[PDB]
């Protein structure tokens, strides 16, 4: 296959996550929420992250319930069995744009935007691809390129017409933490928060393992002077043959 | 008399772990037996654990999966120990199987766990298989799709009988409802597959790296062989834990991370990296029919192993000619692997059908030609 | 008693009557005529504001 | 082809007087490093040949097709390819 | 020498079902061993089935079980065959279960297996409990909350416990799915135990009714005991069949067939009919933990047969009194288990404390002193 | 309990399906299914049966399609995502009163009436159950009785108070074939149909049912005379006892 079938690879960049001992930056993570919710919820969904998710990593306890508070969700029946709204709670999900496929695809010239939960996982390269992508349209095509009508050339997306738009411009998005808001930080803080999103077990689990890494470590060499200790008669065996 | 010796139940125990007489030169190739009851160990209790919070409807199977790694306690653990011990069981395998070649271990008098090992082998696919559909993902679908299609090629009733694995005319709900059912079951047969093999071996015991007979000179299992399984033991852990916990989708496909989508087609279809050699070898034959002959052929042909090896020596190890033949052959099996899973091009459809010859030959030619010179030459040379 | 749930307001102390055997409870929710041995348990329940209370 | 302790199945065996001390009494990483240095590198010169003949053989025919691929799929190579199909 | 003897595998199929020695003289309640291997194989073949089918996630199960019904085909027939042959399999295990106490099948030198036998016993309860709740009706729910409970008797952690088995605050989505799993599971275990107390017995070899060695006078288990198991079989597939085709919900409850509903209580929450003796014996004791410990007594005080029955001679063939003592014991058992469906009134509240000593006191007090008088009688009257 | 608490036994009637070899009378199926629609259709579901299922039962293909076609069910979306509906078809289920219990509890004082899709099962007696509930409502409660708000005294019914009033009276329905409606006839027949619909196999299980009868008979007279011809050696062996 040409290479433009495969689209460009992204550069690997140096995340903070980068790194056997290494967490989340989680001042980008919650930069990267603000992106999020400001310019690419417009368009995708994040169906998979409740509002609780967000408790202890971007947001406090207050700020999350503000949040969900703000909403309106369906609630079960009246009495006489009428629909009935109530507002969000922590344990409710993140809500969508768009409230089926169709009129996702009737508002984006027929692509459909995917959702962005797992989006991390599900594209080769993970947050480098994300950042790639999302700084990675050329102000014109590359002479020769025919984009099919409502595409954008963006050459690390497969074939390179993508029918998302560039997005990210400087200043979309104004910072909470006075961050200057350039695309590429903007791209940076919303892979970090969509990595997040994706292995939101990522601390935990590094963590873990450099417990179990040296735990597993000790018990290995252990084992290796247990064995020579209890083999050490036989491999020190030594005869003497008188022929009967 | 002890008890271990007199209680008949404590004694089948003792006969298999403890006072088993083993050759006293078994080297670390004979640990993979070991560490594959360990990777059975893990996916049963892996496997027992996910199925608590797996839902097996098509509506909820790849939710219920996200549920486990977002909201079940340690079930990102749970998941990807279940996950990645599917690759080491594989590589364990390979392992046992490529000591048991290299080492003569099918000759007589273990022809029989030899064969059992096979189907052994052949229900470790199968398992495999039908686990890596329950995620319902876009690989999932499309390889249960394009794997159960190869069935259409029976002559006459193929047709039918797709129809017949899928419940339907496509795969789905009741697909998935089934395939969950036999990888729960499969599992427990290939335990006592297992369990077989063993109980055919015991009468021989186990062969050694020497190829001699072991019975002038023989270890109690324990303690020897249980102190040097478990650095094996320790050393398999660590690999484990770093990709459990520190790259767990190294060796999955990101398609798997979006939902299964009947209309959409991805990139490439490809099987498990596990699987790959096998599917490489179906490739190289153009027929349909043929392909899916030549891809069972390649593994049952380990059935005759017993009769194409015309050696009086039992192993390789003091076989120069068969053991050049033997890294060929396994470094052809890897490239075929890696033939699985190009793309269907110029120049890898000749180099797969090449590779493809070249796998079956050595069973059919190669083998019997180089086993019988060097029966000549250790005559000759040493007279 | 057995597990009903009484229709409240009912009752001969005004509060549940439980029709399944006739048991009734008070506007405290103790039992009072019936066979019912208890008094209708309490959850444990903290007003976190004045206009709510989490269960 | 196997028996028991005690009846293993061995010829008869005469003439040979074993030796060996407890595990207690001896180093167990006694000639570790000489072992580790020597041993292994001894072991190792003597297999070489067997792994790096077909290793280097197969990677060399991997090297030469993944590139030629490579290449057919580029511009330059368009002709070959419309040929090579 | 014969292929049947020579080689391993084969050999331990022929020791087992066909030159296996047996008593040239069992009779026909020695029949309930296969019929309950039958109910085992039934269980597993339509068990497995129904997974195929099942959804085990709370909001679609009972619905999955109504699409097996209507939808599936001959699924009707798989659901019937499981729910009887688990009152089946529970009516062969009191048969076989009484067999070995009326004939002394406990006693020395069959202690093992008999022992073995009391854990499979305990596993059945715990498979059957577990599968009647994936219905999820009305019965499903609100009998696993009643019988979960009994947990929280265990003191300082029973609560906690109950909690962690529901896997939330009240049974729930959580608790079916991971009964679904243990209901899959524990039906191959209870295969290894059964297997277990087979091989320990084979160390003896089958009592007889007459209570006397059979080493003077042996039959080769096939033909003889094959053929005269074909006729119980046959015997058993006509009761199945007139309760699977006449009569398919005749032991059950109809409550099962409405959905469970947390909020409204059914009229009578009873276990289905085979363990209403354990809960008439539970009802018995007023305090909830003296309860659940008699419950569990009533079960593990079989493991003290072999050391109460103080005759010098194994089994009632000949013993009057035991055999009177024996009969009351049975219709006892048959009482409680009527008074654990009856409702908590008078007089069957002291009725049912009354069995319940009589339970306990045959074990205690009156087989140990029957025994020990017929001991006396058989040596004073021969004299 | 109170025999009242329990709720009077239901006679035993002899239905045409009671017995061995006996099926559904068809036409009673059908004219049970109007009394359903007619009746019964107004509070209660039968949401387990599909029109597809009256099919060679109590209806003709087109009969059934027929009856699907009347009436509308959501399709899938429209191109711009906006609610659509669509004719029924033959694998469509049959489609209740109410959209949710708190509608189906306001419309009925209270009370659920359940679906009745497997009531015949779900309540002891079965058909002789619905029958006599239908049938059993006195003129006038017992003297003494005093009945909770919005109920109606019928023995049948556990506790003697139901929230359902009687329903059936004489020429209610009129139905297709002829048959005179009266209370009895229509209880009659919509017990059949119920009692069908809680076990639609129940024809072709009898039958299947007959042929396992008659063949497992023969195996076992034949198993009889093989496990005695092979015993019979054993059986009749004799023994001459000389002392040594
Ligand atoms: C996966 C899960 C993790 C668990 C790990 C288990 C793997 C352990 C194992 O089986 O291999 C260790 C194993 C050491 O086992 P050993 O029992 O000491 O000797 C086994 C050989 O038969 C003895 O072979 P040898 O004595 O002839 O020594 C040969 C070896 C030298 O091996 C030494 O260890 C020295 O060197 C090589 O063959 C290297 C090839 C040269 C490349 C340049 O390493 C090898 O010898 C691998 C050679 C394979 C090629
Ligand atoms: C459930 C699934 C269905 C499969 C059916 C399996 C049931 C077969 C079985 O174990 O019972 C047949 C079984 C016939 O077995 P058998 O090998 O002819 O004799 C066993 C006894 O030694 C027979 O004891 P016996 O030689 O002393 O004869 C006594 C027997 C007459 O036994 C018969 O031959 C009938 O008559 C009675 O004990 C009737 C009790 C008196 C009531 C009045 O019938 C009975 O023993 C019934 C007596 C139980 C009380
Ligand atoms: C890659 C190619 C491997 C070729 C190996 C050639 C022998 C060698 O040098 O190995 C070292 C050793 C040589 O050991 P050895 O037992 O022959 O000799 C020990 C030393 N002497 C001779 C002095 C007694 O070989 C092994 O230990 C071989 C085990 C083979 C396992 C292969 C796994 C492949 C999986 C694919 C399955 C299909
Ligand atoms: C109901 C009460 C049954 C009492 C049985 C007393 C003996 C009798 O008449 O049985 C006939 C026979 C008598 O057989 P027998 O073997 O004692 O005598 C044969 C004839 N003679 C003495 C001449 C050699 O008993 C059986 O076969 C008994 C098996 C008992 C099975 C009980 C199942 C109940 C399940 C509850 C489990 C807890
Ligand atoms: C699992 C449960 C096992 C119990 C089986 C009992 C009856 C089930 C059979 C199904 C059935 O309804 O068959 C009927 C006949 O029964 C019969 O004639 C079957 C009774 C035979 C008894 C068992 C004999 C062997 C069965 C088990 C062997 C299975 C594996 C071995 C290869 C009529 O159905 P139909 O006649 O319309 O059917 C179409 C072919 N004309
Ligand atoms: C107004 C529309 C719109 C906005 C705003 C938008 N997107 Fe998208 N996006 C799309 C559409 C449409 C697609 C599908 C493109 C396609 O498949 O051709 C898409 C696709 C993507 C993809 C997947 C590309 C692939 O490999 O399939 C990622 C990742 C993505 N968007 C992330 C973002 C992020 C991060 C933001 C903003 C911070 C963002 N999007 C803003 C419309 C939008
Ligand atoms: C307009 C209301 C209404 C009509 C018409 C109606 N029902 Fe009902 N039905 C109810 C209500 C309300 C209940 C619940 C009664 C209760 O639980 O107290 C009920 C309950 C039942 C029950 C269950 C009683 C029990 O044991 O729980 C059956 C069976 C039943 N109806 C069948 C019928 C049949 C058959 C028809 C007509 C041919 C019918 N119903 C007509 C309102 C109705
Ligand atoms: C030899 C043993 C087994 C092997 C090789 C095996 C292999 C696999 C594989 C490859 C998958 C796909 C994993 C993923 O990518 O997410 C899987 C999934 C699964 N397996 Fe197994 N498995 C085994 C035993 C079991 C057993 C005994 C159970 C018991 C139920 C089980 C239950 C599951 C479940 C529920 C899933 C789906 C959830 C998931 O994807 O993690 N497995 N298995
Ligand atoms: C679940 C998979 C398997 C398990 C758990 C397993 C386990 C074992 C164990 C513990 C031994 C004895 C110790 C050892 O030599 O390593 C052994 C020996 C053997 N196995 Fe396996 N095995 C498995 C699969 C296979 C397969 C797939 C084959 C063949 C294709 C096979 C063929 C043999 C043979 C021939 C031996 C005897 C080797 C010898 O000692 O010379 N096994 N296996
Ligand atoms: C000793 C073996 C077993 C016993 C005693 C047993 C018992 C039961 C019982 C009592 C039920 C409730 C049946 C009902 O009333 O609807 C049931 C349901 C079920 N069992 Fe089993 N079972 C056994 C083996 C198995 C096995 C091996 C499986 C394999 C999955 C299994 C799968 C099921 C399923 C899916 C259901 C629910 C659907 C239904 O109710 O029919 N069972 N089992
Ligand atoms: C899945 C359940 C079971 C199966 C398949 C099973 C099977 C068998 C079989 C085939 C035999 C040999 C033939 C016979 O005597 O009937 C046997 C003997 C025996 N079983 Fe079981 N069994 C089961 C459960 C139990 C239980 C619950 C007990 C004890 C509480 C038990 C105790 C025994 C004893 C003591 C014997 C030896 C009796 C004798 O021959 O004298 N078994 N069983
Ligand atoms: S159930 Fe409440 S009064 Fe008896």
């Amino acid at each position: 296959m040409t290479a433009a079938e495969h689209g460009l690879h992204p550069a690997e960049y140096p995340w903070p996550q980068n790194g056997m001992l290494s967490t989340f930056d989680h001042a980008s993570l919650r930069r990267g929420y603000q992106v999020y919710k400001e310019v690419c919820a417009a368009c995708h969904s994040l169906d998979r992250i409740a509002w609780r998710n967000l408790v202890g990593v971007t947001h406090t306890t207050d700020e999350a319930k503000a949040f969900a508070e703000e909403l309106e969700y369906d609630d079960e029946p009246d009495d006489e069995g009428n629909p009935r709204k109530r507002p969000g709670k922590l344990a409710d999900y993140i809500p969508g744009p768009y409230p089926n496929e169709q009129a996702a695809r009737a508002a984006n010239q027929g692509a459909l935007p995917p959702d962005l939960s797992l989006i991390a996982k599900a594209r080769h390269g993970g947050a480098d691809y994300i950042f790639a992508l999302l700084t990675g349209y050329p102000d014109e095509p590359p002479a020769g390129v025919v984009l099919a009508p409502g595409m954008n050339y963006n050459p690390y997306f497969p074939g390179g017409g993508i029918g998302m738009a560039r997005t990210l411009f400087d200043g979309v998005v104004e910072y909470e933490d006075g961050t200057p808001a350039t695309t590429s930080q903007m791209a940076k803080d919303v892979a970090a928060f969509l990595t997040w999103a994706a292995e939101p077990e990522h601390d935990e689990r590094k963590k873990l393992g450099l417990k179990a890494i040296i735990v597993i470590s000790a018990m290995l060499g252990l084992s290796v002077y247990i064995k020579k200790f209890k083999w050490s008669p036989i491999k020190n065996r030594k005869f003497i043959y008188n022929p009967p | 008399m002890a008890l271990r010796k007199k209680n008949s139940l404590l004694n089948m125990a003792n006969s298999y772990v403890l006072d088993s007489p083993q050759p006293s030169n078994l080297n670390y190739f004979w640990n993979f037996g070991s560490l594959l009851a360990l990777c059975l160990v893990i996916q049963l209790a892996t496997g027992i654990t996910l199925a608590m919070h797996y839902t097996s409807h098509a509506s909820l199977a790849f939710d219920s999966v996200e549920h486990i790694m977002r909201d079940v306690n340690f079930g990102w653990f749970i998941r990807y120990a279940h996950a990645n011990t599917a690759s080491f069981f594989f590589i364990c395998i390979y392992a046992h199987m490529g000591r048991n070649i290299y080492y003569g271990s099918y000759k007589t008098p273990r022809v029989l766990p030899w064969s059992i090992g096979v189907i052994i082998f052949l229900l470790l696919i199968i398992t495999a298989f039908m686990g890596y559909v329950l995620v319902f993902g876009q690989m999932s679908l499309w390889g249960a799709t394009v794997i159960c299609n190869l069935v259409s090629a029976i002559p006459w009733l193929g047709e039918d009988i797709v129809h017949f694995l899928w419940g339907g005319f496509s795969v789905g709900n009741p697909t998935l409802q089934r395939f969950f059912a036999l990888h729960y079951l499969m599992p427990f047969v290939l335990a006592v597959f297992a369990l077989l093999h063993l109980i055919a071996l015991h009468t021989a015991g186990s062969s050694n790296p020497l190829g001699i007979t072991s019975n002038v000179d023989k270890l109690s299992m324990h303690p020897y062989y249980s102190f040097k399984d478990l650095i094996t033991v320790f050393a398999f852990l660590l690999m484990f834990t770093l990709f459990v916990f520190f790259s767990p989708d190294k060796l999955g496909h990101p398609d798997n991370y979006i939902p299964a989508n009947p209309m959409v087609t991805p990139a490439s279809i490809v099987p498990e990296w596990y699987l790959l050699p096998f599917y490489a070898i179906l490739r190289a034959i153009p027929d349909k029919l043929g392909g899916v002959i030549a891809m069972v052929a390649a593994i049952l042909i380990l059935l005759i192993l017993p009769i194409v090896d015309r050696s009086i020596i039992r192993g390789n190890a003091f076989k120069p000619i068969s053991k050049l033949l033997f890294g060929f052959f396994i470094c052809n099996f890897l490239l075929l692997g890696v033939l699985g899973q190009v793309h269907i091009e110029p120049p890898f459809i000749v180099l797969g059908q090449i590779c493809t010859i070249f796998y079956f030959s050595y069973f059919l030619i190669l083998l019997p030609m180089v086993s019988t010179i060097e029966n000549i030459f250790f005559y000759i040379g040493s007279l | 008693h057995l597990g009903c749930v009484p229709i409240g307001e009912a009752g001969d102390f005004g509060g549940w009557f439980c029709p399944c055997h006739g048991s009734h409870y008070d506007i405290s929710g103790r039992i009072r005529r019936g066979p019912a041995p208890l008094n209708l348990e309490i959850p444990e329940y903290d007003f976190a504001d004045a206009e709510t209370l989490v269960i | 082809y196997m028996g028991w302790w005690g009846h293993m199945g061995s010829p008869p065996q005469k003439g040979i007087a074993g030796y060996t001390i407890s595990p207690f009494a001896a180093r167990p990483f006694a000639g570790v490093v000489h072992a580790a240095i020597f041993n292994t590198f001894r072991r190792t010169k003597n297999q070489a040949l067997f792994v790096i003949l077909p290793v280097s053989f197969f990677y060399y025919v991997w090297t030469q097709a993944s590139e030629k691929n490579e290449w057919l799929y580029t511009k330059a190579g368009r002709h070959e390819l419309a040929k090579a199909l």
